[PDB]
């Protein structure tokens, strides 16, 4: 299914991601994602997934 | 001396790490001392003024050697010499350009040098004559003044037997600066014979390279 | 499709002219394809070449 | 709080290793903010053309200066002019050299430049004659053009 | 495959440490291929005549730049020209400055 | 020049090359025709190069 980027411009730690536009996978664990901070290719180990649009 | 299996260098749960996965992890991380980076290392561009221990970039390199050129100005048309008799006079320019960042500014007449040190600077003026009768011999004399009436540093002085077709003074060589010094390019000007005549300067360029 | 599958490098583009003066001392352009199958057909082959003029 | 005695910094073993050896480890790495590399740093060379954020090596510095050269252009010997009269005339080359991978290139008699920008040109000739009587006088004008008869920076009137 | 909770990364202390925080304390340093170093790095000022792959600064590159002048000489009075029929002179010279660590004199 | 009582100045700018160890000399040669008790003189000499490889 059709994918979207999703930017969005945040300051801190501990805060939700709404990815409902990257139509990521409905499985909890496979985390078929990657975290761009700055326009460069950082880790997503740090980014639990709960739901899937979440 | 407790022990356990060694767990993959990709592991990434919960499962106690040893000091065996820790240094094969670390395997492939850079040291402070003498670390041999290979593929596309990446750092950031530093201001072109700055002069430390930082990291200097490609970008930066190529910014830092395109901004040797100082300043330079272009004078097209003709201006009249207004006086005769080895009087010092300043020559006024129409264009100018100078380099950011640096302090160094140009004014109508005038460079403010924003870094003092060595200098490559070349002068260029075309004299001649328009209307009546053409002298017969013309001298010309150029500084590299500190001041309007500046004589400091003498470049070059010619002499020619017919101004009517006009001639060309050029210099190039090594100058020495201070911060903030106000740089004038003058000339001085005798013409013996004819009459009727007025002398003109056109073809004006002055530029200065940084060197030190 | 919609991030990419690589980056591709700049490279000096190709340009069209003609065959002749200018292609003698350029080391630094492509030719371009146009140019080549028009001065080619101009060419006489080794095999079966029907010679004209 | 599970604990355990913490090992040697230098341990390579099957021991448990612990936080305070994970740092004191980590201690000896460059962090990817403001790292202070001293010893003998070195990387990959980049091209004389790369112009990013890539770092630039001592060798990459050296051949960029190196590369300001452009072209160079030395006739010696000798040629008579085609025509008096303020014909515009090319004055052609007989050796010369290019800077290499800027796209600048040199023939005969032109100048194919690889990039624009400002450059620092300099120009230098002598005109004499050959044979017969010498005439009396002679002027010159010296151009820098954009064509075989190119007047776009006339530079130099000598007589 | 023993398991315990995750420290946290900014722990110092004796407690066993995990895979996970061994990645996330690693996720903050720099790899040996293709890193992208942030901030303000610095890194030692090589010799000025260096040409290998070691690291240039910035200080490196000024003085690299400012060094491109090999020489120059200045003489000012009069020298009196020792002989006519194109008998080649020596100009000399008063005042002279050179780069220094290349070698060059004057 | 015709008027040597002010003199001319003679002046140029351009890439020589060099080899290491090289000991280069800036030489002059002068003529006088005409005249009678005069002395040529040399001054405001300056000679400088600039590395560009």
């Amino acid at each position: 299914m059709a994918t979207s980027n999703v930017v969005v411009s945040r300051t801190g730690t501990g805060w939700t991601v709404d990815v409902t536009a990257c139509n990521l996978l409905s499985d909890t664990g496979i985390k078929d994602f990657i975290v761009l901070h700055n326009a460069i290719v950082v880790s997503n180990v740090t980014y639990a997934k709960t739901t899937a649009t979440t | 001396a407790t022990a356990n299996v060694s767990p993959s260098t990709a592991d990434n749960t919960l499962a106690l790490a040893t000091t065996a996965y820790v240094k094969a992890n670390l395997a492939d991380y850079a040291t402070l001392v003498s670390p041999i980076l290979t593929g596309d290392p990446r750092a950031v561009t530093t201001s072109v003024t700055d002069n430390d221990t930082s990291i200097a970039t490609t970008a930066h390199v190529r910014a830092f050697a395109n901004s040797r050129l100082a300043f330079n100005a272009f004078r097209g048309g003709q201006q009249g010499v207004p006086s005769l008799n080895y009087i010092t006079t300043v020559c006024q320019f129409t264009s100018s350009a100078v380099r950011s960042g640096w302090g160094d500014n140009f004014s109508s007449n005038r460079w403010l040098v924003g870094q003092g040190g060595t200098y490559y600077v070349s002068v260029t003026c075309r004299f001649a004559t328009t209307g009546g009768t053409p002298p017969t011999y013309m001298d010309v004399l150029l500084f590299v003044g500190l001041s309007p009436t500046g004589v400091e540093n003498f470049v070059i002085r010619q002499q020619t037997n017919y101004p009517s077709f006009g001639y060309t003074l050029t210099w190039s060589g090594v100058l020495f600066f201070n911060t903030n010094d106000n740089v004038y390019l003058t000339y001085q000007a005798q013409a013996i014979g004819g009459g009727g005549y007025a002398v003109v300067i056109e073809d004006a360029r002055f530029n200065a390279i940084q060197l030190s | 499709d919609l991030n990419g599958a690589g980056l591709v490098a700049s490279t000096p583009t190709p340009q069209n002219d003609a065959y002749g003066l200018v292609w003698a001392g350029d080391t630094f352009y492509p030719p371009t394809r146009k140019s080549v199958y028009d001065k080619i057909e101009t060419l006489a082959t080794k095999s079966g070449a029907v010679l004209t003029g």
